[PDB]
């Protein structure tokens, strides 16, 4: 099972000559067990997430992963 | 099960599965008719196993039987007696499944942080299912007990 | 992701109680059909390039989609278009060995509703390309195994368009 | 946003300097600041004994949470009570800061829309929270439970 | 990415008939005005550090936002409202030198509309800042190159609306 | 020592020590002899502390001395008081240091595994440190016992 | 175009166009009439440059025209006229752009999986290209044999 | 702020607060009244320090108001002393926050490009805050010249 | 009970200064949305009856809530359940003309969370009553006219969850 | 079956010199039919529903009044 | 504005809006541009209007600056012209709102006992705004001073 996250985050410490639109806005597929850590990493830079509906589906199941 | 344990292994290397796996899946289905015989032995024994082994862990460990333990009380001795009903009814799915992928995700994954939050000794239930293992080999005919008893041995070696 | 084996196991724990004899007959109905659906996996694992070669050569190798314009003009948009076909054929083997159409929902059919629409990709070629692909496998695996894989293969058609 | 720093930041959005309509707000933090570290030392000591007693009566023995329903299998129980540390940890991180804006976005970014996709019962996690609110307030005192009255309730009012 | 040389290559290539007298005329439509377009770029390259301060001096040097109490008041985000003007200038002269809005679709305007909401940033001031930049970029490049650059900045602010 | 972790926090950002941390050094040092006579009461009454803490260890959890557990028998209960001796030596270091990093380097960063690989439940250990909390703070005047109580409670929070 | 990847090589470094690069984009436009007339000759004589050169493929590799082959018969070496015409087309698009990106967009990176699905060896096709290079330069001048053949050597290296 | 410097470091290691860090907050709360009243006499002397600072600037660095400077004409110097007022606007909560970091947000992270982009020399505004340094601490008490002058060293060293 | 003109007056009156010049532009932004919301609100108030009937037909009339055993089996609960839905959109048409969700704050968020768990109606099905509402208005009133309706629609359920 | 609520309403209409203190922090029993009108009366009075207690409710019981 | 009065005259009848009220509120918002140009001349010359209309209070009523009067004293007249400033703030909210309702939510009700408690005469501040009527319409033109003069004469109904 996996999620479809999208989120926006800036960087604070520097001004960058490269474009970084894919770095300031995401639409990523992240699995279930990385998401306990991947969500917390955007909190340290303070970026907001918006739409976090799961794409793999089948919620509330017990077995079958 | 042994399909889905192997199917996710074939997908991770992105290929059609091995002929080494083809002798695995063929022997599982052709021995499945005696595999369902092991599950229905646990149907009529589902009060017989848990009545002896919960008292057997109480005499293997009389730490729990005194006031100050963790099963102590008619809702508290019924806590571990019911959780031993769960772990029996857990792995009887995994006899006929033939591997550990039903038992491990809904039984084994979050345990150590749970039992320290619940205050229960992990060494108690580790030797408690060891008491559940020994009577399971008796009522079955040896070899079919030996293929189903290893899932008990998976459950012993994965708590601690 | 679950099979037909842990389908009844997952329904056993939503209802909580141990599985009864009607649930036993649902599980052992797989075991009467288990030794024949693995016989399909023997011959479909061999000639997997052969099935996706001539299905192009049926109606997709001299076509308007292969001539200027289209979506198989360049070799790179070719190089996904044949790459989707064996990915349907590999996961059809993944579906037909497990009894469940739920494996390829999240691994294949997750984004295929809108990624074929947003890229300007004709599904109506690929729906035409798979019904000829479905008929040639049942001749190659035998009609006793080719029927049961087809309802996992026509499950792909319900999620495609 | 670390409630010294927020009234600094509100001064710059006002643009003008630190006025004595806001200087006493700094003295409001410094008055309760001596108890604030002292209230932190209790709850950091009494950290995970709370979540045993928290769920314990709040919903731990609720049958509807053992049979079949979100928080009932082994892996989803200990995943859920993992966050009960992080709900309790950021409750301290709110009250050390004295501020709800370190709490409105770390624990509380997209968790209304995460937990609907997980199928979490919303009000049951509210019902876990509303009188695990009191059990940390029972040890620290009701005078120190007042600042825990506002910041612990800020999550579930933001979750609903 | 699609250059105007490669676009008129592509318009014969989706048909697959060869380059006609009309199709070579589009290259001669590009090569006849090619010389001023290269010489326009060396004026905008040497002046890009210089020209970026008069765009905000004509628009947003003293205003209702750049005071204390509004956006463009941190000096960190004042760097961003200069660097985005550096971003819009450096990608327009790519789009000038290639002659397309397609590079502008791929690089600068692939997700630029959505991110300006959740950052809480004034869009309409940045519309006026590019629109103030037209009259300072046309004073130094000449009158003839000043009008062909104007349709490329106008694709940005219409795309940012 | 606080001069350890105020260096490595300044070394993490490649910076000198800020003068907001230099007064934390100087006010630690001139009040450092106050921390000596606090720790002298611990070693001056260590036999007093270890006697009337282990009695209530077997009163709030009286089943560790029961058979079927670890601390049953004279030698096996003596490893508990051998391990109770190993705790308050570190809190004697923890008072003098100003930071809890001698307790971090010695006695906490493997306790979560090394006790369940030995057979002692942490929830019984966490009572045993807080049984000392009622007697070690009681053996000192409450001004000096407030900050003396502010060190071993971190260990209980690092057990619970 | 020679513009659009000098754009890309200047975009990744986040820089404007260098004046050393700006002469290269200047001299391409003033020599753009010199390359469109040598691309007119390949547009005009496209039928002669494939028909005898296809027999140079079958003289040097007669394995393809053998029965049981990939391209056998009057209708399948017809498809070699329906395939090698695109490579004679695209070299003209490589000339008028100035570089190899119309080659790189159409017929390079997928040909390892194209001709594997077709079942044709690529180096059998590639020696038809290298024999076509020897007969294309029979039409070109002594000056233009290098630069129009410079886009040929990218295509021979892409197949091999 | 000093609370921010602790509870993002303890947030990173997924831990609670060490009591060595907690007494930095406790010593901050007691030293709040000594810290806030430095900003109260800075806000009273707002229109005092800036006046001679330009007179310390323009008598040593006269090139800006000479013809050939960026601060030429009375409109530009009236904004230039207004921009030095912005740095005094920044400083009077640096002796409220306790350390640098609100100056680090709003003062120093774009200053090397913006003053370069606005045509001004960066050393002259770096001179204007170190000429402000002597006429600010001498306008207050003798002990707190190290306190209020501490955050002037960040403003000197970041621009120069 | 506040309006966006009164909101920018009262939020400035916490500071107590005069009208902020950037905040004046918010009223011009309120003027730009003004003449379209009055054409939006007449479309809702005409079709208010069937748009409750359409929003319950998408996800509520054939599910387990009105399948018997739940609270929507009896009609006096169910006619009140429609009656608790008619006051939702009737208070939502006030929200466009107010230009702030404070009208929802003082009235519909006053005690509605504490009364709904008092009776024990399902909160997520009530969310399912209004996520089905949030598309059927925007399909009927216009895409831009449905854009500022959803910002008050999620303000209900986030205030209800 | 009935309800029990407590609420707080201020009156910024007229200055009232007498005691209005059961008028501002009443707790009350209300019957079932009155309450949807009564909360509506509180809402345009500008009140604040602070707690709706339960104990005379027996909720979910769809019959037996 | 009237959009508040349209809803509470529709929510009291529990209905949607009438088309005559719908055309009423969309005619306000087009006039909402026109009142902004009124208030810009008021907020542009807000320093002008008070400082001699308050003098006309002193010409007409010299009791209050005679000794015995309440507003006598230069610290009292400075608050008095601050007090006359406050109603001109309320007028500028009520021009752009278009009704009396921001004045009927901020500053109208307690004025018989706001100035009874302060002891100032209520008829004096009634004549301050009447001087502030005639000054501010003189800064406007003919047709647009009638709409701004509608709310000038509203306030003297409150004070008298
Ligand atoms: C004066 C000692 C130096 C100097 C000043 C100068 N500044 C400007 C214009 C601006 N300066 C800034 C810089 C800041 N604004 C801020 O608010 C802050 C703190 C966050 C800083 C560091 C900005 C943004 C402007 C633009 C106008 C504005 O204030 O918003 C000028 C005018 C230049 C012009 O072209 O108009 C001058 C003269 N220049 C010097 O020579 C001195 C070293
Ligand atoms: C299969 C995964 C699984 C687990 C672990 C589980 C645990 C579980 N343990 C419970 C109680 C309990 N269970 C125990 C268990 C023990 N105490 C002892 O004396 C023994 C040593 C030990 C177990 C052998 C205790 C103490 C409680 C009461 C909670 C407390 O007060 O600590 C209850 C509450 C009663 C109810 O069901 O309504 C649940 C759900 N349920 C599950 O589905
Ligand atoms: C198994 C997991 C998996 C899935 C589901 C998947 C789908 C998939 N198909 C794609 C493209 C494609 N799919 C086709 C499809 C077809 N050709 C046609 O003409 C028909 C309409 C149809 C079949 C005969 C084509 C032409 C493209 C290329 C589109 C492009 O690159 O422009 C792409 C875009 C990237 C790419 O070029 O590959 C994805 C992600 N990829 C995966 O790895
Ligand atoms: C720092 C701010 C913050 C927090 C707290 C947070 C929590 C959080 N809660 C989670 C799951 C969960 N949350 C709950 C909720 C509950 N369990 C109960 O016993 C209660 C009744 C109720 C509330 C505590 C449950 C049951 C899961 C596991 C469900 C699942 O596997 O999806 C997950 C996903 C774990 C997974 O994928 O399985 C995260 C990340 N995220 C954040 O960003
Ligand atoms: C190459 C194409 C491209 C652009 C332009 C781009 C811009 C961009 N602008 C940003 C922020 C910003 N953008 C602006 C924009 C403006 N200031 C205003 O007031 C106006 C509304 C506008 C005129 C320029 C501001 C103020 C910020 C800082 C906002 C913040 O960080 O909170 C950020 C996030 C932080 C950063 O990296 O600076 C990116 C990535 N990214 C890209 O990939
Ligand atoms: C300072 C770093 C440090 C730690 C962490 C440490 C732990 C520690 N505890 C031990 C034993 C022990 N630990 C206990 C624990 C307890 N007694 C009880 O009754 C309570 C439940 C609990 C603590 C309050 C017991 C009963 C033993 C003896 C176990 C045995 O002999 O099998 C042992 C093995 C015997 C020995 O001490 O040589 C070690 C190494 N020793 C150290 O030097
Ligand atoms: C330039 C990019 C490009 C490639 C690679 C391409 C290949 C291509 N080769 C095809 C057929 C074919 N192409 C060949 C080609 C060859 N086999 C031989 O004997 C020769 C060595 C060789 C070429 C001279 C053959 C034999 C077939 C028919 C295969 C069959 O009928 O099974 C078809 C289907 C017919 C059609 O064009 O509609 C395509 C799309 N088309 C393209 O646009
Ligand atoms: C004007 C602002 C306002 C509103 C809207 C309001 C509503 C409100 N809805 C109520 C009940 C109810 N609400 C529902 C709700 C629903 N049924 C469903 O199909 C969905 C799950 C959900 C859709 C909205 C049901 C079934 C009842 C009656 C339950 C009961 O009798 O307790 C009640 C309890 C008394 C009654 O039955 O009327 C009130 C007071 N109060 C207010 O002050
Ligand atoms: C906009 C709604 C609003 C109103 C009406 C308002 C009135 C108001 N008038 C005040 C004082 C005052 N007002 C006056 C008034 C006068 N002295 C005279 O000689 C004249 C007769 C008269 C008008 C010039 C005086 C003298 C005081 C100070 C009280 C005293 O020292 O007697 C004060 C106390 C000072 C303060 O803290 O601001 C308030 C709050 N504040 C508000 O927010």
């Amino acid at each position: 099972r996996s999620f479809k996250v999208t989120a926006c985050v800036p960087s604070q410490t520097r001004i960058r000559t490269q474009r970084e639109l894919q770095n300031t806005y995401f639409t990523k597929l992240v699995p279930y067990d990385n998401w306990f850590r991947e969500q917390q990493r955007i909190m340290k830079m303070g970026g907001k997430i918006v739409k976090v509906e799961l794409a793999t589906g089948k919620p509330g199941t017990n077995t079958g992963l | 099960s042994i399909v889905t344990k192997s199917i996710v292994n074939a997908d991770a290397e992105a290929r059609y599965l091995s002929p080494g796996e083809l002798d695995r899946i063929k022997s599982f289905v052709t021995s499945g008719e005696r595999r369902v015989r092991i599950a229905e032995t646990m149907t009529g024994a589902r009060e017989r196993i848990i009545k002896e082994a919960g008292n057997q862990l109480f005499q293997k460990r009389p730490d729990v039987v005194s006031p100050g333990g963790n099963a102590y009380g008619e809702e508290m001795t019924a806590t571990c007696l019911r959780d031993l009903d769960y772990y029996l009814r857990l792995i009887t799915y995994g006899i006929v499944a033939g591997d550990v992928t039903p038992i491990e995700e809904i039984g084994v994954v979050g345990v150590r942080e749970m039992y320290k939050s619940l205050g229960t000794p992990i060494e108690a239930v580790a030797e408690g299912v060891r008491a559940m293992k020994s009577v399971a080999t008796s009522l079955l005919s040896g070899e079919d007990a030996a293929e189903a008893g290893a899932y008990f041995d998976y459950l012993i070696g994965a708590m601690s | 992701m679950q099979d037909a084996i842990t389908s009844v196991i997952n329904s056993s724990d939503v209802q909580g109680k141990y599985l009864d004899a009607s649930a036993i007959q649902k599980l052992k109905a797989y075991f009467a059909t288990g030794e024949l659906r693995v016989r399909a996996a023997t011959t479909i694992s061999a000639n997997a390039a052969n099935i996706v070669k001539e299905a192009v050569a049926k109606s997709l190798l001299y076509s308007d989609i292969t001539r200027p314009g289209g979506n198989m003009y360049t070799t790179r948009r070719y190089a996904a278009c044949i790459r989707d076909l064996d990915y349907y054929l590999r996961y059809a083997t993944y579906a037909m060995l497990a009894g469940d159409p739920s494996i390829l929902d999240e691994r294949v059919l997750n984004g295929l509703k809108e990624t074929y629409n947003s890229l300007g990709v004709p599904i109506g070629a690929t729906v035409q390309a798979i019904q000829a692909m479905k008929e040639v496998t049942a001749g190659l695996v035998g009609a006793d195994a080719g029927k049961e894989m087809g309802i996992y293969f026509d499950y792909i058609c319900s999620g495609l368009s």
